[PDB]
């Protein structure tokens, strides 16, 4: 081969192949191969070719060399040939092909399941299975993991996986094809998809379908290894947008396949309108492709029929989606004598009043003017036109939690008829991506920094874990560290220890009533001032803007408003009324009222104790990843932008994986399994006599002539390299599948002897049936029959005393099972009067312990008045001395 | 069989219950633990602060008793 | 390693797939015998 | 039967075993709360104490000078 040839930089193409002519000190000349021509490079610039027989070769691992022009190269040609799927050793990568293709079918799963990668090209099924199958072998807890950016395709891998699970994890009923009848919960899990999505996706820049929020599903398992439950998590959704749309953008898909699919009655029925009629609706109706508004209405209501809904609480959901929208169009107009909020269009407040079942002249007011509480006194607010707004605003993003939050519990509580018990479970972890546009406001931020998180967990994992584990078994091994690292980052938003992060300034400067935005932003530049990721506004002071540094590439980011965000405030008067709503259904969303804020929790805080907690069960179980791939942000098929690639590839950090992949010891296990597993392979020559299992191992690895390099032995663990274990078990069990089939003939013997004298008992049973039925048959149709007919029933059976016998019999079990019951009625009644004792005394000693507590507190207050007088006379004596001090 | 799945069901959420309750008797242990080593510091921080104040009186009286 | 292993391997192979060639043989002649000896049974058989 | 004796008697001697693990939490959030009253306590020992000498320091400094 030519020696000679290598991998030039391409500012179309990232990386294209070209000829070295002649070199000179660090640099080299090059001809293009494309067009002959010429340039000089440096000697650190160009990469070595890949050989022929690797284009387009399987796993990262395999390959002669490690280099990235390669590894694009690779990925380009299998993009162009359709095959999306590339394994990296231990995981996978994927790229969004943004058309369907028939890689998915019943045929594929059957053929999937249960081999080994090794045998198989890839697919994400191997990896479900894979998962599945060292879950059940291990009996440990497992999860999958997609990630990547908003367009990346993720929501494509995850449908797969679930849909996988629902098949290959079933328990079988007694009882082929996609249309098979799976059992109830997997039904449901199917369902729950389409349903989230509806109520949960929307159209933005980078995604036509792009998921609003983060989501996990975990699926549980019997001893056995079938399913037996499962549950669906999901995290704070980006709700500010539904209301505030930026040019092209879309709500909630579920509005547009409302306010299109409706009927005449149902529109009646809502009070709705077509588009265009809403205040809250900026732009306009927005359109999306590939969707058919009407047919998904449909289709999505029918969704939560399977999923067990009455038509009730399908249409309530109806009635507070339509009072959000409706809401809107409350218009307000500013009385210029006195600066207060009035309601011109009173019409509005009165459909949506009447939507909710409160009063029209209480809700009219408490939006205009309300009276609010304030401690002792209940006190008339001034409130001015921007005010009514931001009240009316709130209003409908406390209407929109309530109802998505009843819709989740709704859809877990189906899952929910299953018992406590299980064995183990397998995770599927789905986050929103990576993502940007003309305005970032704290709603993105928290999405964009979970992602690079997740990235900096990774780089623990992959990389620290192992030198750990390495160091712990005590192996000849050497330390490596190439600087994947964005603690920084995380310390500059976080507060696990002063200074103070980001979030903590935010609460800090949300929670003093004198400060603003800018005061937050100003104690942002002053005390992270010249950190390593942090950086200063771009000269627009005014518009307190900041900026943040991210593997991603750095963020500027725009702080307005960002105080009501953690602060939540909500209309008390509003809340009151409809927490009595005449309609049973909102008064059960607004039945807590324990959130209302007239100025409680931390907006951080409260996204932390989430975070922590999935953190620690990422911890805690073993996760695969699967990774995907943007190939364009135009959302086009076919279409590759190299550099994209190429710099996304980089920041996952798969070629420093691989190569430590390759270079240490991918498998390991402990001593005494090794031998267990594989005693067989040199029985003759492992002694009887107890001893360390480590000599008996190191006569087999003896025995099987292994170059010491391929392992390392530790104290407890034994390391290897890539699949030998695997390919060393298969030559076991092929040395054992030759009796195995000798006994598999004498057992299918046993059951066809079984089933054959089964078939010999129901044959003579049929025969005398035979005889019987064709006896009648025959016969039937004589004419006496009719007289036997009438005459029988008044000459034969007694009947009485066979009827008296049961009688007595059944009222002796009658007797027993009253006697229990009073029995148990006794009982309950003794813990009764007892729990009622207690509790008459246990409210008698709270009443005198709040008592006490008031007495207290009121004194408390009384001495710390006190103390703030005899301050304030000690200072006029301070300010008294020193002024006889001056004049002696 | 379903006696066995009842009766395990009942003894399993029992169980996990009371698992919780154990480990927030480590918890409490822990905090009792933590609050020992600051009663000890404190105990130590007023053994410091009540001998300096001594020793100020000391000095100031003598001071007092000089001018 | 693993071509020195199968080097190895081959050899020993090859000696036991002579012996197993052999015996295949060996059954064979013995089958064709007793296709010889049931022939002369069902012979007799039609005679008788 | 005699399935439903050994679920039962195992039930019994798990939950008895583990209230005594209860009583040992209560036990302990006792503890912990006595001995956080105690770190309160020692630290306005130490308020008071610390006052006290930052106040004799104080007077020392000025009757020094006035001295
Ligand atoms: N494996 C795939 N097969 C077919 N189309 C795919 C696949 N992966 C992604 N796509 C295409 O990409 C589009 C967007 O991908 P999506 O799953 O929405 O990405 P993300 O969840 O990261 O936003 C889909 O509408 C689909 O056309
Ligand atoms: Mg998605």
């Amino acid at each position: 081969s030519a020696k000679k040839l290598v991998w030039v930089p391409s500012e179309k193409h990232g990386f294209e192949a070209a000829s070295i002519k002649e070199e000179k000190g660090d640099e080299v000349t090059v001809e293009l191969q494309e067009n002959g021509k010429k340039v000089t490079l440096s000697k650190d610039d160009i990469q070595k070719m890949n050989p022929p027989k690797f284009s387009k070769v399987e796993d990262m691992a395999e390959l002669t060399c490690l280099n990235e022009a390669s590894v694009l190269h690779n990925l380009r040609e299998r993009y162009f040939s359709g095959l999306i799927y590339t394994y990296s050793g231990l995981f996978c990568v994927v790229v969004n092909p943004y058309k369907q293709l028939p890689i998915y079918s019943e045929k594929i799963i059957d053929m999937y399941k249960g081999k080994k990668r090794h045998e198989m090209p890839p697919h994400i099924y191997a990896i479900a299975d894979t998962a599945y199958r060292s879950m059940l072998q291990d009996r440990e807890d497992q999860s999958i993991l997609c990630t990547g950016e908003s367009g990346a395709g993720k929501t494509e891998n995850t449908k797969k996986v679930i849909q996988y699970l629902a098949v290959v994890a079933s328990s079988h009923k007694g009882k082929q094809g996609p249309s098979f009848s799976y059992g109830e919960l997997e039904k449901q899990l199917l369902q729950a998809n389409p349903i989230l999505e509806a109520f949960g996706n929307a159209k933005t820049v980078k995604n036509d379908n792009s998921s609003r929020f983060g989501k996990f599903i975990r699926i549980n398992f019997d001893v056995t290894g079938y399913i037996v439950g499962a549950n669906i998590e999901t995290y704070l959704l980006e709700k500010s947008r539904a209301i505030r749309q930026a040019k092209d953008e879309r709500t909630f898909h579920i509005f547009y396949y409302l306010i299109a699919g409706a009927s005449e009655q149902m529109r009646n029925d809502l009070l709705l309108e077509g588009f265009n009629n809403y205040t809250f609706l900026s732009n306009g109706h927005v359109p999306i492709p590939a969707q058919q508004d009407d047919e998904m209405f449909q289709e999505t209501l029918e969704a939560m029929r399977i999923m067990g809904f009455t038509e009730e609480e399908q249409t309530s959901i109806l009635r507070v989606v339509s009072s959000v929208l409706q809401l809107g169009n409350i218009v307000f107009k500013k009385e210029r004598n006195t600066d207060q909020a009035s309601m011109p269009d009173n019409t509005a407040a009165q459909k949506v009043c009447h939507l909710m079942g409160i009063n029209v002249t209480d809700f009219t007011r408490s939006i205009l003017t309300p009276r609010i509480k304030v401690g002792r006194d209940v006190v008339q607010k001034a409130q001015t036109k921007e005010q009514a707004d931001f009240a009316i605003e709130a209003l409908a993003k406390a209407k929109f939690e309530r109802l998505f939050r009843w819709i989740l519990t709704r859809v877990n509580k189906a899952l929910d008829k299953t018992k406590r018990q299980g064995a183990s479970f397998l995770g599927i972890l789905d986050i929103a991506g990576f993502e940007i546009f003309e305005i970032n406001s704290f709603e993105q931020l928290c999405i964009n920094y979970t992602n690079e998180k997740l990235q900096q967990l990774f780089n623990h994992t992959m990389f620290i874990l192992e030198q750990e584990e390495y160091q712990r078994e005590g192996i000849e091994w050497n330390f490596i560290d190439f600087g994947l690292d964005l603690q920084p980052c995380i310390e500059l938003i976080e507060r696990p220890t002063n200074p103070p992060g980001v979030l903590a300034l935010l609460d800090e400067e949300c929670w003093f009533p004198k400060a603003t935005d800018t005061s937050f932003v100003e104690k942002l530049i002053q005390e992270q001032g010249n950190h390593p990721k942090f950086q200063k506004s771009k000269q627009l002071k005014d518009k307190t803007e900041f900026c943040i540094l991210h593997y991603a590439g750095k963020v500027s980011y725009n702080a307005s408003a960002w105080l009501t965000k953690n602060m939540d405030p909500l209309n008390d008067n509003v809340t009151s009324l409809l927490n009595q709503s005449s309609d049973k259904f909102v008064a059960d969303l607004w039945k807590d009222v324990d959130r209302i804020v007239g100025l409680f929790r931390t907006v951080g805080q409260l996204y932390k104790e989430q975070l922590t907690k999935l953190m620690t069960t990422l911890r805690n179980t073993n996760p695969n990843f699967v990774r995907c791939i943007i190939p364009n942000h135009e959302k086009r098929a076919g279409k590759l932008d190299a550099h994209l690639v190429l710099e996304q590839l980089r920041c996952n950090g798969v070629l420093e994986g691989i190569r430590i992949c390759r270079q240490g010891f991918p498998n390991r296990i402990v001593f005494q399994e090794f031998r267990q597993r594989y005693e067989i392979l040199a029985a003759n020559a492992i002694p009887k006599g107890f001893m360390d299992g480590k000599q008996a191992c190191i006569l087999m690895i003896k025995a099987l002539e292994l170059d010491p390099n391929l392992y390392r032995i530790g104290q407890s663990k034994i390391f290897f390299r890539t699949g030998v274990l695997a390919h060393l078990e298969e030559e076991r069990d092929l040395k054992i599948t030759d009796v195995i089939i000798a006994f598999q003939a004498q057992c299918r013997g046993y059951l066809a002897r079984k089933a054959f004298a089964k078939r010999q008992q129901q044959l003579t049973a049929m025969k005398v049936i035979q005889r019987n039925c064709a006896a009648y048959l025959k016969l039937r149709n004589w004419q006496w029959w009719r007289l036997f007919t009438k005459v029988k029933p008044l000459l034969q059976v007694t009947r009485q005393e066979e009827e008296m016998q049961a009688k007595d019999e059944e009222l002796q079990r009658t007797k027993e099972r009253q006697q229990k019951a009073e029995a148990e009625l006794k009982e309950l009644e003794q813990k009764h009067t007892q729990l009622c004792e207690e509790k008459n005394l246990l409210q008698e000693k709270l009443q005198a312990e709040t008592e006490l507590y008031a007495e207290a507190e009121e004194m408390r207050v009384r001495l710390a008045a006190k103390k703030q007088e005899l301050e304030e006379i000690l200072h006029e004596m301070e300010a008294r001395i020193e002024e006889e001090e001056e004049r002696s | 069989e379903e006696k066995r799945r009842q009766l395990l069901k009942q003894l399993h959420e029992h169980e996990t219950e009371l698992e919780d309750e154990r480990k927030q008797r480590a918890l409490a242990a822990a905090a009792k633990k933590k609050l020992e080593v600051d009663v000890k510091d404190l105990e130590s921080q007023v053994d410091s602060v009540n001998k300096a104040r001594e020793e100020a009186i000391k000095q100031l009286r003598k001071l007092q008793a000089q001018m | 390693s693993n071509l020195e292993k199968k080097q190895k391997k081959f050899d020993q192979m090859l000696a036991e797939e002579k012996n197993i060639s052999s015996k295949y043989a060996d059954e064979r002649d013995r089958a064709e015998a007793e296709a010889r000896e049931k022939e002369t049974k069902a012979l007799s058989l039609a005679r008788a």
